[PDB]
Formats: C-alpha cells, structure tokens, sequence
C-alpha cells in the first residue's frame, strides 16, 4: 500500500520546489508546500505586497483568495475534505496582513449585459473581501457595501451572494437594512437598482436561500413586500428583463408560495416569446413543476395549445410551439391529449419533409399518436382516419350532419351503420341516465367503446361498491402497493354503471356468445396495445386503472392459463412503467393465485423472475412477504421442482438464505 | 431622472417609430446618445412593450434612411440589442425588413452600419432555428457585405467579415441551399480575396498552429458549430485568439470544402504556404467528410514533414497545423502517417530543449498527448 517514504519524498520535493524560487507563483508554491505540511507564506505575502499596486496583480491575489478558499471545499469536498484539513488558517494573519493591505483601495447594475471583459477581477475581489471577512474570524459587511460605490458591487453578482452569505434567515434585521440600503440606493439614482441583473441576482439568492433552510421564506414579510415593488416596477410588469424574466419565472415555479407567478402564466410566457430556447427552458421548469402538483390546468389546455398553422412553421413558432407540444407529450399528465394537440399542429403529411424536427418513425408517429389517441371535435390514410371519423360523428348528436358527411364521404350511412350498431347502442346507454361472429364482434367494438373513449380519462381510484364481489377484488388490487385517490386531467364520463349490465347481457347474449373467454382477451389485448408502451406516465396510470377495473368485472372463466397469461403479460409491462408499478404490482398477485392451479409451470416459472428487487419500500416488502407465502404455496407440493423460486425470493426481500435450500 | 431617462428613451423610440422626415436630427441623435448613456437597456422605466416599439422604430427608420441620423440609428439598434426582451421571430423579420433598405445604400465598414449588423447578428443568433427565411436573406446580406469588406485590404475589415460569416450555422444553412456549387467557388475565392488581405502587415500570419493553452480534444471549439462536435479542439488563449482571428479568416473557406475535400486536397495541392495553412485548417474538421484514401493522408503528412524541415517560420508552422490536424483527425489516418506524425512530435520534443522550439508541444497537441486508439507501443 502507500509508504511514507513516498510521502516524505514528496515533502523533500516539496522544500526543494520552495527553494527554486518562482511574486503570484511564489505565494502559490508557499499554499502548495502549507497544504502539504496538514514563515513561507509570511515571506510571499512580503514579495506580493512589494508589487501589490499592480491591477493584475491585485486580480491574481484575488484569484488566489478565492481558490485558498475554495480549499476548505475541495478535495467529499464539501466535508471531510483533504484539502480542508491539508490547509490550516493558523499561523496565515501574517500572511494575510499583506493581503488586506493590498485590499485597501489606497447606470446599469452590471458592467455588461454580455460578457463583461474581466468581470472576474471584480467577482474574485468580491470573494477576498469575503474571504478576509472569514480568515478574521454581517452587519458591518452591509453598512460597509452601502457606502461603498454602487458600481463596484454592481460589476460583479458575487456581491449578491456576499449578501447571501450574511445570515437573511437567522437575522431577519439584516435582510431588512440589506432591502433598505437597496431602496434607497434606487431612491439616489433609479438606475442602479433598476437593473433587471441585480434584482434576479438578489432574487436567486433569496430562493437559494429559502431552498438551503426552512428559516428562509418564513418571517420575511417585509422581503416579501420588497420583492412586490419590484415586481410592481414597469419594467417588471411589461417584463422588459427575456431569458432574465425566463429564468426568474423557472425560479419562481421550483420554489407551493404565494408569488406573482402561476403554472398557467408560466405557459403563457413561455409560449410568448419567440426564442425556442427561452419557450424550451420555460416547458423543462414547468415539467419539472410537474409530478408534484395538480397539472390539470395545464394539461388540460395542452390538448387544444397546438395548431395548425403553416405560415407560423414558415416563421417556425409553430415548429416553437411543435417542440412543446413534444415536452408535453413527455410529461406525463394527458398523453392523449398531448398526441391530440401534436396531431392537429402537424399537416399529416410531409414527415420526410419535417425529418423529425427537434428529434415520428414507429410510435411517437402521428398514425401511432391518432391510433393511441382519439379526439373529437364535438388520401388513403384521409380515408383510413374517417372511417374512425364518421363512427364518432355517428357516435355523436349531430346525426344529420355525419348522413351529410357521409354523402359527401361516398360511403352509405347504413353501409357504416350495419357494423356501427354497437357503438349506436353504447353511447344510447351512455345518454341515458339512472335508468354468430358478427354480433359477437359487434358486442367486442361496444366493450371496447365501453372500455376506451367513455371511461374517464380522470379515473377516480375507489370504484362502486354496488357487488361485494367488486369488493372483493378491489381489495385484491389494493393490498399491495396501492395509492388511493390517483386523479389525472380531466374526467369526460364518470360512474357508468351499465358496464355492469353489460356483464350481466354478454352471459345472456347469443346463448353466451360474446361472452366467451376469448372475446374479452382480444378486447383487453386491444385496449393494452392501444397503451403504446412509449405513452406518459399518467395515461398509462389510467388505463391500467381502467383494465383493473375491467378485470373487477371479470368473471372466473377469465381464469384459464391463456387468458390468466395475457393478463400477468399486460402486468408485467405496467410494472416496466415506474409510476404504474405500484398498480401492477398489487394486480399481479390475484392472477397469479389464479394460474398456479392451471399452470400445474415452464412459463410460470420463467415469469417468476419479474421481482423488483433489482431497479415504496415498504410496499414492496408487503408485496415480497405476500410473494414468500406465494412462493411456499408453490414449493409444498414441488411438481416440476423448476421453478427455483425461494432463493430467488429470499434474495430479493433481504432474508439470509439457507445453505440447504441454496 | 434615470426612471425619467428611460422614459424619455421609451418616447423617443415611439417617436422614432415614425420616418422622422427630412430633418437631420443631429441633437437629436445627440440627445439619444445622452439618454443610452445612462439605463440603455437596464431600467425599471422601459418596458418589452417599448423594447418591441423601438425594434420597430429601427426598421421604420432604415426604411426612411437613404451622418447624424447614420449614428442615430446605429444608437437605436444598440439599444435594441440591448433590451434582452424581444420576440426572436419577430425581431429576426423587423431586422429582415429594415436590412432590405439599409442593403439598398449600405456601408459595411461605416461603423453606423456596424451596430445594425450586431443587432442583425444578434437577432439570427436564436433565428437559426426560427424564421429561417429571414435569417437566410440576412445570410446572403452578410456574404455580400464579407465578400465586400474581403475586397478591402484593411486586416480588422478581414476580422469583422469573417466574425459576421461566423454570426455560422447560417452561413452553412446559406451554402446547403445555394444555388449551385459555382457560388460556393465564389464563397471560397471571396475567402481567398480575404486571407490577402490578411497577407497585409495589420494582421499577423496565417499559418494558425501551436495556439496558447490549446487542448486538443478536450473542451470545445473543435468545429465552432454544436451539430458538427468534430474531433480535433483548438482551444485559443489570446496570447491564441489574435492567431485565431485569421485562423477564422482562413477557416471561412477551410470549414466547408465548397466538406468533400478528397478531390479538393488532390487539385490544391500547390505547396503554396497560404495554401497549406488553408489545408491545414480543413483538414481537422473535414478529414472524415472528405473520405479522402490514407494515401492523400500519407502525402499530407509527407508534405507537412518537409515543410517543417523548411526553415521558414510560417510554412514550418503551417506545416505544424497539418501535423496537428492529422494527430486528431475526423478521418483514420494510415498507420505509417500516424508513425510520421510521431516522428514529428519526436522531433518538436527535441527541439523543444529550447524554449523558443512552448510552440513544439502546443503544435500537434492531440500527437503530444496520448491521442486516444493510437497503439501504445
């Protein structure tokens, strides 16, 4: 391993590099050789202050204080550092003595909107205040700032995170001479404080600090009113700051407060500006705003957001607006009303033409995205898609404006009729309120309309309780790694009680034509295919609430090996979907107990090593104790003996095997 | 008051909105001068509302233009650029639609032009993506104003053709969809006209190799476009960037082959020493488009060999380029060049003893360090 002589070579090395002398290289080689010892550095300071009226040297020095510094944080780094402990304050005011004397100085609030030319000299002299500050041992810092010149401070934004790093939250006072010393420098000259660079830099530090320490944020009333007139100035108000305001509206949706700023403004700014990176950055903030909020407004209003519109595309707005749309589509809240708005913003057509601008082929496609999602206003593939067209049309009120339709379609109503029959009599149920193989696959289209397009988008988590049976089974799809009161975007029908009649017909129908184990297996097969496996998070939630629900309505003869074996395939890609993990889970575990008896075991077997013990823990080991008395149902008779499933099991839950067993 | 200077500048960019007339206007453009002085941009008092008022003032004005008035409008377009709040569409087409009349009677090296074509830039800065048809007239705009400035012998007329060709993914969008190659020939000899006028005492020489603190493939600045990310970064330290501006220059006709530069390779060929620097600054960034045989790579190597051997600074510095573009090459250069190549950073390490041969390791970086795939043996 390591040996000191390797370390006491490296001192020798050390005091020789110091003996070659090297005024900014020396005081460097004299931190190198202090860093390796955990004097020298009193002599640098001497050979620095002997040329310290030099600007570039004073910058230098300045560097160098800000990298002496970052020690204390590198080589982790942040605690427990090498570096920390390798270089000790003691013995340095010496070293220091220098360094202060040379700090000694014996419009806009930024010194360039753009790249100002060496604003690291003042960002670095900015920090050896505040590392002079610290090697001494607030508010002498901030009476100190407010009388020094407004553009010494407003060269850099590291005076903003000096301000930062007075105690805002532990000592309210001090924010409020800092808010103070602000007003009053706006009341002297309006134009140093009203720059837009200084007020985000103190507003992003205001929000670091309320993210760092739950005493920021709270006590802060008069911050709050501050940051008000601010934002009640006209510059503020017209939003004159784009990627500031951009950055300040990302600011304020990552920090659940009371603030000027709304998901739904947020959007509404982000689709204002015309810069596709600003409208980018401002759907990623939103996004990330997403998952831990109610995001109805939003997704809602994503469904009808995108448009047509070629003369935008010719500005490419609408390809701004395409890209969006596309986000959406990746966030998770209203898939289908995402695929909804990106195929009513595309032409259909011309798709070598787009060649997948911003990054479809196969499933993101808008013949996928049509096919997974249908939304009704209310050449071969024009046709294709209003055969699906004139079925809504008569699925809808408008009656004489789908037969005007269809005479213009060149297709017969009754033509169409004959095989929309079912669908006529689903949404005639549906209308109505508190109140062989053709039919058979005539009873199929009104499950599956019954299925899709009528369950609610929205789907309530608790369910009827009008069976006990139904009960019975939503307790089964509840024990293990259930979240109750799941919501989505928008509900378009809710509590359709005569699906259960429908389960009571079918039995009845055709002497229990279409009721047939395998009528329901194409149904439950057609509405998992159309969950393509590349949809969001939240229509995926919803439609395997929808197939659990289904499947509540199920009855025993659902039970046989292939339809049982589709089902736990169906569950199985629930579970590759992480939110949806925790419903496919607890669904998984009936349909199991289900197959065993039939399976009496090749695929059963092979299908037993769908755990999540590799990629809510306490559910999960709920649904690994429920998966060890499955397991020990299994092994008691151990038929084929294949399955090899109780060290696999016990692996998993964290349960020290035995040795016989392995 | 500045909250009342801004609104001043506010009224004066409604104002302006306006043709203004005949007037000259001269303390007038004094007077907008003062206000941009202090709060330009920067003010509580201004407003996106005004900002999207003066950007149309611009355009307003550029269409009633054609001295004082000149300065005013490159104050106004200042201005412009300096509120950060604009529709980047929307600011592309308004400076579409004032460049129409400004290119009418344009005066590229007149420094009043000079802010319109900053704001131009600036505007087809987030165009690129966004109302591209705009931005294209503005791109053949700025190559005819380049080829125009190129024309000049004036070294920082060179600089500013060259960084208004880069202000590039227009330019390159522009070539795709040229009319035919023959304008891309044109591009190129107006990129020839440009680096003689770099040939001129004001501008340093072009041979652009062994740049200060340059880290081959490490950073960035390899290609100069995010899309391309080719191999080979020539980082530049200022010490280097006043290299760099006719490495630009040159790179303003090296970048793009006008990047098949197989058969540009074979008929350039000239062993001129401008010729080589130009070669040697394609070459990194076009070795793999030009699928050029490891023969041509062979000779390339072979070439630049024996113009290090040559005593001459800039063709042993061109010569070092190529060496340096062919150690971290876009194309798999042949193992008896890359043998060469490695004779030749022996040879630079040797010379290297002295300190004036810092220059040997900067040059052939990737060849200096270990580029990666090469066989350690």
């Amino acid at each position: 391993s390591n040996h000191t002589i390797d370390c006491d070579s490296l001192q020798n090395v050390i005091k020789m590099l110091e003996s070659s002398i090297d005024i900014s290289s020396a005081s460097y080689d004299k931190d190198e050789l202090d860093k390796e010892t955990p004097f020298p550095e009193v002599l640098s300071f001497v050979k620095s202050n002997h040329s310290y009226d030099p600007i570039i040297n004073c910058i230098s020095t300045n560097l160098q204080f800000t990298i002496s510094d970052e020690p204390k944080h590198l080589r982790d780094l942040i605690r427990s550092t090498h570096f920390r402990d390798s270089n000790p304050l003691k013995t340095l005011v010496l070293y220091i003595m220098d360094m202060a004397s040379k700090n000694v100085f014996i419009i806009r609030n930024h010194q360039i909107l753009g790249l100002m030319e060496g604003s690291l000299e003042q960002i670095r002299n900015t920090d050896l205040f505040i590392l002079q500050k610290y090697i001494d041992y607030h508010d002498s810092l901030i009476n100190i700032l407010h009388l020094y010149p407004i553009e010494t401070f407003c060269f850099g934004m590291s005076a903003i995170g000096a301000y930062f790093l007075d105690v805002a939250r532990t000592s309210e006072p001090i924010f409020y001479k800092c808010l103070e010393i602000l007003a009053q420098k706006i009341l002297m000259n309006y134009d140093y404080e009203r720059d837009e660079v200084y007020l985000m830099i103190f507003i992003k530090i205001f929000q670091k600090c309320v993210h760092s320490k739950l005493q920021f944020t709270d006590a802060t009333l008069k911050l709050i009113v501050k940051i008000t007139k601010f934002i009640e100035k006209v510059f503020i108000e017209t939003k004159f700051s784009l990627s500031g305001r951009q950055t300040f509206l990302k600011f304020i949706f990552q920090l659940h407060v009371y603030s000027k700023f709304d998901y739904q403004k947020l959007i509404s700014l982000t689709l204002k500006d015309s810069d596709v990176c600003v409208i980018y950055n401002f759907v990623d903030d939103l996004v990330i705003f997403l998952k831990k909020c109610d995001k109805t407004l939003i997704e809602g209003f994503v469904l009808p957001i995108l448009s047509i519109k070629i003369e935008k595309s010719l500005y490419k707005g609408f390809c701004y607006l395409y890209l969006t749309l596309k986000v959406f589509l990746s966030i998770s809240s209203n898939r289908s009303a995402l695929l909804y708005q990106l195929l009513k913003l595309a032409n259909s057509y011309e798709t070598s033409t787009i060649f997948e601008p911003l990054l479809s082929a196969n499933i993101k496609q808008l013949f996928r995205i049509y096919r997974l999602e249908i939304f009704w206003s209310f050449s071969d593939f024009l046709k294709e898609n209003s055969d699906e067209i004139i079925l809504v049309l008569i699925l809808t009120k408008n009656i004489t404006l789908a037969k005007l339709i269809t005479s213009r379609m060149s297709v017969d109503f009754s033509e169409k009729y004959t095989q929309l029959i079912p669908v006529i009599t689903t949404y005639t149920h549906l209308s109505e309120v508190e109140n062989v193989e053709l039919l058979n696959r005539s009873k199929a289209f009104l499950f599956c309309l019954e299925m899709l397009k009528e369950v609610k988008e929205l789907g309530s988590t608790f369910k009827s309780i009008s069976s006990t049976s139904f009960k019975v089974y939503s307790q089964l799809t509840i024990f293990a790694n259930r979240v109750s009161f799941n919501n989505s975007t928008a509900i378009p029908f809710f509590s359709t009680k005569s699906v259960l009649w429908y389960c009571n017909r079918l039995f009845q129908e055709l002497e229990g034509f279409s009721s047939i184990p395998s009528v329901i297996d194409l149904v439950l097969r057609r509405l998992a295919i159309q969950l393509h496996f590349a949809t969001d998070e939240e229509l995926q939630v919803t439609i395997s609430f929808r197939l659990c629900a289904f499947l509540c309505f199920s009855d025993p003869f659902i039970t046989s090996n292939y339809l049982v074996m589709i089902v736990l395939r169906i569950a199985r890609q629930l579970l590759s979907i992480p939110c949806t993990q925790s419903l496919g889970l607890g669904i998984a575990r009936f349909h199991l107990k289900k197959f065993k008896p039939t399976d009496f075991f090749f695929q059963l077997a092979e299908f037993c090593m769908d755990f999540l013990g590799f990629c809510k823990m306490e559910a999960i080991q709920d649904f690994y104790t429920w998966f060890d008395g499955y397991v020990t149902a299994l092994l008691n008779f151990e038929y084929e003996g294949y399955g090899f499933l109780r060290c696999q099991i016990n692996f998993v839950r964290s349960v020290m095997t035995t040795k016989n067993e392995w | 008051r500045e909250p009342h200077i801004l609104a001043l500048l506010d009224i004066i960019l409604r104002h302006t909105f306006t043709a203004n007339g005949s007037i000259c206007e001269v303390v007038c453009l004094n007077f907008s001068k003062a206000l941009r002085l202090l709060l330009s941009h920067h003010l509580h008092h201004l407003r996106f509302s005004d900002w999207q008022s003066l950007v149309s003032y611009c355009c307003q004005a550029i269409e009633k233009l054609s001295k004082q008035e000149v300065v005013e409008l490159i104050y106004v377009m200042r201005s412009l650029v300096q509120w950060y709040a604009a529709p980047i569409n929307f600011v592309s087409e308004q400076l579409l639609k004032f460049f129409e009349f400004f290119f009418y009677a344009y005066t590229e090296e007149t420094d009043a032009h000079l802010p319109a074509l900053q704001c131009l830039f600036q505007l087809c800065a987030y165009a690129i993506p966004n109302c591209n048809d705009y931005s294209a007239s503005v791109v053949l705009l700025v190559f005819k104003i380049l080829i125009n400035s190129d024309k000049w012998k004036r070294l920082d007329l060179r600089l500013q053709l060259i960084q208004c060709l880069a202000i590039y993914p227009l330019w390159s969008n522009s070539e795709t969809w040229d009319p035919h190659r023959s304008i891309r020939s044109f591009n190129l000899d107006l990129l020839n006209s440009s680096f003689f006028s770099l040939k001129n005492f004001l501008n340093f020489f072009g041979k652009r190799s062994s740049l200060s603190l340059a880290n081959f493939r490490f950073h960035t600045v390899e290609p100069k476009n995010n899309i391309a990310k080719l191999y080979d970064p020539r980082l530049h330290l200022f010490f280097f960037e006043s290299y760099f501006i006719y490495f630009f220059l040159a790179k303003l006709i090296l970048l793009k082959k006008t990047s098949q530069i197989e058969e540009l390779l074979l008929q350039a060929e000239l062993a001129n020493i401008s010729a080589s620097s130009f070669s040697l600054q394609l070459m990194v960034i076009i070795t793999a488009i030009s699928d050029n045989l490891t023969n041509d790579d062979l000779l390339s190597i072979q070439k630049m060999s024996l113009n290090f051997t040559e005593k001459k600074n800039e063709l042993q510095s061109w010569s070092f380029f190529i060496l340096f573009n062919i150690c971290y090459n876009k194309a798999y250069s042949s193992m008896l060049t890359t043998s060469c190549k490695k004779e030749i950073l022996a040879a630079a390490s040797r010379g290297l003893l002295n300190s004036v041969t810092p220059v040997c390791y900067q040059i052939l970086t990737y060849f200096n360090m270990y580029r990666p795939l090469c066989f350690a043996s």
